[PDB]
This record gives structure tokens, C-alpha cells and sequence, in this order.
């Protein structure tokens, strides 16, 4: 039985992704400070402990599923669609959420508020037309006050319907203040809505609506991750654990339940 | 930097006319373009916004139209009230310009000048100093003569005029003629005499007195 | 939204004068000034506008003109609902009246923190009344009043005319009111004319019945800012 650890995690034979500063939810959405991370794949996702949020202060309603997902995906691999949001402002920013000098906000995201008086009924709808199935990330805003609601999107209460022929979602949105998150007692939530080969993605709304910019190119292989604070090593390892990595040689370990490889089992 | 050329420089229509106001530009600035109507003595206001649209309260009688580098901003039935200047502006590019000007003036019959003369007053001379003032009081159309004469000699080069705008209301022009001359020059002489022409009087109207009368 | 601009008045050439300009009410929403760019324009006297400077609603996004870059710096307080432009090296051509000039496009939510990535920069919805910029070395004088009397045989129709003559001020502008603002039927405040001297003189007059004079009574009040001068001039028959 394995009792003992290295204390490094190998960066072979998998491959390995350290994510540094950035959760992996923080690198889907694309938070500026995220942003190496567009396009990237792993065997193992690493979150480490150091890990912080530096956009627009938000939640995730089922936060550990997403994640667990995603993970699993093992891609962020983005593309972009063309989304026709008419008779709405979009690319909305924030000083929350810098991106160089100037404001921004998640890369993946869109923030839709009036254009002149009047915020029109969106109804897009998009079709997929691929063998694979697509992840959309969409969310919702949560003003802290009616003020904000009426300068942003009009209507005195908003809407956002996103659904697919399988499954629907409507969220209507919480009008009042949060805790204080760097400045802002406001929020964003976030939702996801997987579209299979031959659905069609439908999003409709009268306010509030964060669109999603495209979708993600899911998978189905080993890819995973894990949360440790171990750092990464040039060595081989089949087996890997938070503590580090472990010889898989002997039949059984007990250095951690949470495990990565071919590994012995947890007693 | 863009250039914007309006046309006319100037303009005279009756009430009920159809106006026709245009704005060229330097180059192709889309529909990126405003227009503003500036009253005398007072701050500009918006009438259109890109190229078209009618701004809430600006009435129903403005409109715009055009595109690219031509524009056009019409009054389907000029009103008195809307005398004063026009602009166009654009933003299509920094840095933003406007244009050259058109000034709208209204055009009625005529109407003679009521005249009156004022004498300098007590407190003026006691500084040394006449002014006398001759008032031509609502009349149209503005161009109208007016000569000093004083003990009964034609005078020039020591008066300045003044001619308000043209009233919002009924249309019409005043104007003033001040002679200043010393108080010695002034005590001089007796008789102080304005003669004033204009269409609208038969003959010349002279309004005339005798000093310390 | 409302504005009003301060701060203007008499400078020499080459000093240095900040301009303000408050914003006051609420828009579409509750939308104050500070959801908005604003840009600061002038018009010399007799001549057309002329754009100086502009500022996105959160401070950044700024730029100016040529004739203005380099000594002039745009800038805003939104707590206090202000914009600002300083001006330093000052010309004699930078004489005139400035504005405060709203841009109508929403550009930020600032209790929500959202911002427009776009400087939209469009149609100037909201003006000010504006504010009075003179750069000169004549230095400032305040104005003698005097009364214009109506006389004997004055009547031309069936009324009566007097005024005040408003006489070597400088700089630029005086204002007139009648009996505290109460009259205001027929009076005609004409344009200042530039004498030889170099300073302003004025004349209003208004045209009141004939059986006013002695029995009504009436006072021109004048007003000089740039000197602080407040004369209620009233005019009687000689």
C-alpha cells in the first residue's frame, strides 16, 4: 500500500494544464486575465488555491456541474457564430472588468443594454448543423436597483428565454442590491444550455440578456481536473494525486481519494 | 478635417413659404449629421438628429433629409418664431465641425418707423458729455435713412446706429441713431433735429427740438 | 437634464481661467449628466460654433481640436455632477461665449457600472445658456446710466416712448430689466456698438401710454457682472 507521495506532479505522461491564476469557469468565460487560455486543452485541468476572479462580479447557479462538464470536455476550443442582435447596443464593458487600458468584459460574452429609447423583443435562433454537440454560455443581469434596470434595458422588468426543443429555461431577474463586490452591488448569473446534432439553440428576451458570442466544441475522452496547490515537475508519473505524484506499482494507496490515471486504490 | 458648406449664406421667405435649407460636405460622413436652430440671443437647440430624425417637442412643420455628403433640412411653412440661424453638424470624424451658417429672416409688408427725438439728459451733460438718441420704433423693412442736422447743418461721422433683430412676433425692426458730440459743441447750438426716410413714409418725418426747451 | 455653465469673465492674454458647467435633474430612467459625454464648444462674436473638446461620461475617450490642443484640459467630477475645461495661454482669439454640450447616447450606468465600449459622440441634445470668455488688456469698467425722458409733443400715434442709455462699459455683456422684470411689453434692448474709445454703449427703450408717465412709475435696472455694477435708473418727464 502507498502511503507516501514526491510531492510534484509529473508533466508526463498526460498533459498537463496549470491554471495559475484562473479557475477553469473564470477561463471559459474569458476573463481578461484569462485570456492565454482561449483555445487550450488538457488530460488534467490544475486549479490552484491562488486562484482569482477580475471581471464583473457574478455567480454560477450550479456552479459545480459546469465546472465538472467543461473538465471533462477537456477544450475551451471557441467558435465564434454570428449572432444578429438587432436594435440593440452590444459589446458591453465595465471598469470591472479591464482588458488593457480600457474597459471590457468576458471574451465569450455580450453584453446587450438599449439602443436609443427603446429595447426591442430579441428572438434569435441558431441552428446546429454539426455532427457534435455545442456548448452555449449565456447569462443574465441582476440590476441593484429599478433605476439601473430602466437605464440599462427599458422595460421595468426583463426576461431571458433560452431553450431548445429537449429543454427550456427562463430566468426572470432579481431587481435589488448584493453584497459589495469590488464596487458593485450588481450581478451576473450564469447559465449553459448544451444543443445536440440537429437541434436548435432559441434564445429570446426583453431584458437583461448576456448573449452568448458562439459556442464550444464538447468531447468525450480521459480529460478531468483537480484542485491542488502541488507544483509542476519534468519527470513521469501514470498516477497523480493533489499530495503529488505516487508510484502506481503497488496494488493499493492511501495518500488521497482524489486520484488522476492509472492509479492504485483508495484505502 | 471635414469641411461643411451651407447654402444660402442668407434668406427672406413670407409666412407660409416652403424653405429650403442645404448642407454640403467635404466628404462622405454617411448620415452622421444634425441640425440646429440658433435664436437671437439665445442657445442653440437640436431639430434634427442623424439626417432624419425629428427631435421630441421640435415641431412637425421641420424635417431633414439626405445622405453621404448632401443634406437638406426643410420648413414646409415658415412661422415668425422661426427667424434666427441654422446650422449642420457633423461626427462622422474628430474633429467635429459646423457649418458656415443660414440666416432666416421673415418677409412682411411695410410698416412705417414711429420716430422720436430725446434730448441729453441733465446728469449726462454734467459729465460732460451729449448724447442725443433717435428711435425709429417697429418698422420694415430694415433699411432706412437717418440724418442728424444740428442748427439746421447736415451731419457725419459722429454718429453710430443700432438695429435690433428681427422681432419673433410681428416681424418687424427698431433702430437707433445716437449723435455724441462734447458739451461744448452741444452748447453751441440750439435746434437738434432727426430726419428720417423710409418706404413706408410718404416723405422725410423729422422730429426735431430746441435746446433748454 | 438641465445646464448652466460658470466661471467666465475678463482675462489678460496668456492667463489661465476654469470654466464649469453643472448639470442639474434627470433624463429617460433617472439618467443624470454623468451617464453622458459632454463636449465644450464656442462662438466667437459674429461668428459660427466651433468644437473644442470632448469627454466620455467615465473621464476617458478625450480629444480636442487643433486650435485648442495642447493648453486646454477637459475634465469632470461626477460625484458633484461638473465638467470642467481649464484653459491656460490664453489669446486674444479665444474670446467668446462657450457652451456646455450634451452628446444624447447613453454611454454609461454609473450605480450598475456598465460602459459603452463605443464613444458614440452623436447629436447635442442639452445646451447650456452659455458663459461669457473675454481675453483683453482693456480692463474692466462699469457703466453710467442715464434716463431718456419722454418730452412734450412726443406722441407719435397715441403713446408715449422712453429709455435708458447705457454708456462706456467694457467688457461684453450688460443686461436691462423694467421694474424689476414686471415690464416687459414693447421694450427693445438694442446690441451694444463698440465706440471709438473702445469701450460699449447700449439703449433700451419701450413705448407706454401717455397717461402712464406721471402716474406709473418707471425704472431701468442694469446689470454689469464684470464690475459688479447695479444701477435702478428711473426716468421721469422732464
Amino acid at each position: 500500500v502507498q502511503s507516501s507521495s514526491t510531492g510534484k506532479i509529473c508533466n508526463n505522461p498526460h498533459r498537463i494544464l496549470d491554471g495559475i491564476d484562473c479557475t477553469l469557469i473564470d477561463a471559459l468565460l474569458g476573463d481578461p486575465h484569462c485570456d492565454v487560455f482561449q483555445n487550450e486543452t488538457w488530460d488534467l485541468f490544475v486549479e490552484r488555491s491562488k486562484a482569482f476572479s477580475n471581471c464583473y462580479p457574478y455567480d454560477v447557479p450550479d456552479y459545480a456541474s459546469l465546472r465538472s462538464l467543461v473538465a471533462s470536455s477537456g477544450t475551451l476550443e471557441f467558435i465564434t457564430e454570428g449572432f444578429t442582435w438587432t436594435g440593440v447596443t452590444q459589446n458591453g464593458g465595465s471598469n470591472a472588468c479591464k482588458r488593457g487600458p480600457g474597459s471590457g468584459f468576458f471574451s465569450r460574452l455580450n453584453w446587450l443594454t438599449k439602443s436609443g429609447s427603446t429595447y426591442p423583443v430579441l428572438n434569435v435562433t441558431m441552428p446546429n448543423n454539426d455532427n457534435f454537440d455545442k456548448l452555449y454560455i449565456w447569462g443574465v443581469h441582476h440590476p441593484s436597483t429599478n433605476q439601473e434596470q430602466t437605464s440599462l434595458y427599458v422595460q421595468a422588468s426583463g426576461r431571458v428565454t433560452v431553450s431548445t426543443r429537449r429543454s427550456q429555461q427562463t430566468i426572470i431577474p432579481n431587481i435589488g442590491s448584493r453584497p459589495w463586490v469590488r464596487g458593485l452591488s450588481s450581478r451576473i448569473s450564469i447559465y449553459w444550455t448544451i444543443v445536440k446534432p440537429g437541434d436548435v439553440l432559441v434564445i429570446n428576451s426583453n431584458g437583461n440578456l448576456i448573449a452568448p458570442r458562439g459556442y464550444f466544441k464538447m468531447r468525450t475522452g480521459k480529460s478531468s481536473i483537480m484542485r491542488s496547490d502541488a507544483p509542476i515537475d519534468t519527470c513521469i508519473s501514470e498516477c497523480i494525486t493533489p499530495n503529488g505524484s505516487i508510484p502506481n506499482d503497488k496494488p493499493f494507496q492511501n495518500v488521497n481519494k482524489i486520484t488522476y490515471g492509472a492509479c492504485p486504490k483508495y484505502v | 478635417d471635414i469641411q461643411l458648406t451651407q447654402s444660402p449664406s442668407s434668406l427672406s421667405a413670407s409666412v407660409g413659404d416652403r424653405v429650403t435649407l442645404t448642407c454640403q460636405a467635404s466628404q462622405d460622413i454617411r448620415k452622421f449629421l444634425n441640425w440646429y436652430q440658433q435664436k437671437p440671443g439665445k442657445g442653440p437647440k437640436l431639430l434634427i438628429y442623424d439626417a432624419s430624425n425629428l427631435q421630441r417637442g421640435v415641431p412637425s412643420r421641420f424635417s431633414g433629409g439626405g445622405s453621404g455628403t448632401d443634406f437638406t433640412l426643410i420648413i414646409s411653412s415658415l412661422q415668425p418664431e422661426d427667424v434666427g440661424t441654422y446650422y449642420c453638424q457633423q461626427y462622422d470624424g474628430l474633429p467635429f465641425t459646423f457649418g458656415g451658417g443660414t440666416k432666416v429672416v421673415i418677409k412682411r409688408t411695410v410698416a412705417a418707423p414711429s420716430v422720436f427725438i430725446f434730448p441729453p439728459s441733465d446728469e449726462q451733460l454734467k459729465s460732460g458729455t451729449a448724447s442725443v438718441v433717435c428711435l425709429l420704433n417697429n418698422f420694415y423693412p430694415r433699411e432706412a435713412k437717418v440724418q442728424w442736422k444740428v442748427d439746421n447743418a447736415l451731419q457725419s461721422g459722429n454718429s453710430q446706429e443700432s438695429v435690433t433683430e428681427q422681432d419673433s412676433k410681428d416681424s418687424t425692426y427698431s433702430l437707433s441713431s445716437t449723435l455724441t458730440l462734447s458739451k461744448a459743441d452741444y452748447e453751441k447750438h440750439k435746434v437738434y433735429a432727426c430726419e428720417v426716410t423710409h418706404q413706408g413714409l410718404s416723405s422725410p418725418v423729422t422730429k426735431s427740438f430746441n435746446r433748454g426747451e | 437634464v438641465q445646464l448652466q455653465e460658470s466661471g467666465g469673465g475678463l482675462v489678460q492674454p496668456g492667463e489661465s481661467l476654469r470654466l464649469s458647467c453643472v448639470g442639474s435633474g434627470s433624463s429617460f430612467g433617472e439618467s443624470t449628466l454623468s451617464y453622458y459625454a459632454v463636449s465644450w464648444v464656442r462662438q466667437a462674436p459674429g461668428k459660427g460654433l466651433e468644437w473644442l473638446s470632448i469627454i466620455n461620461a467615465g473621464g476617458g475617450d478625450i480629444d480636442y481640436a487643433d486650435s485648442v490642443e495642447g493648453r486646454f484640459t477637459i475634465s469632470r467630477d461626477n460625484s458633484k455632477e461638473t465638467l470642467y475645461l481649464q484653459m491656460t495661454n490664453l489669446r486674444v482669439e479665444d474670446t467668446g461665449v462657450y457652451y456646455c454640450a450634451k452628446h444624447m447616447s447613453m454611454q454609461q450606468v454609473p450605480s450598475a457600472g456598465w460602459e459603452r465600449e463605443d464613444l458614440v459622440g452623436d447629436a447635442f441634445d442639452v445646451w447650456g445658456q452659455g458663459t461669457m470668455v473675454t481675453v483683453s488688456s482693456a480692463s474692466t469698467k462699469g457703466p453710467s446710466v442715464f434716463p431718456l425722458a419722454p418730452s412734450s409733443k412726443s406722441t407719435s400715434g397715441g403713446t408715449a416712448a422712453l429709455g435708458c442709455l447705457v454708456k462706456d462699459y467694457f467688457p461684453e455683456p450688460v443686461t436691462v430689466s423694467w421694474n424689476s422684470g414686471a415690464l416687459t411689453s414693447g421694450v427693445h434692448t438694442f446690441p451694444a456698438v463698440l465706440q471709438s474709445s473702445g469701450l460699449y454703449s447700449l439703449s433700451s427703450v419701450v413705448t407706454v401710454p401717455s397717461s402712464s408717465l406721471g402716474t406709473q412709475t418707471y425704472i431701468c435696472n442694469v446689470n454689469h457682472k464684470p464690475s459688479n455694477t447695479k444701477v435702478d435708473k428711473r426716468v421721469e418727464p422732464k
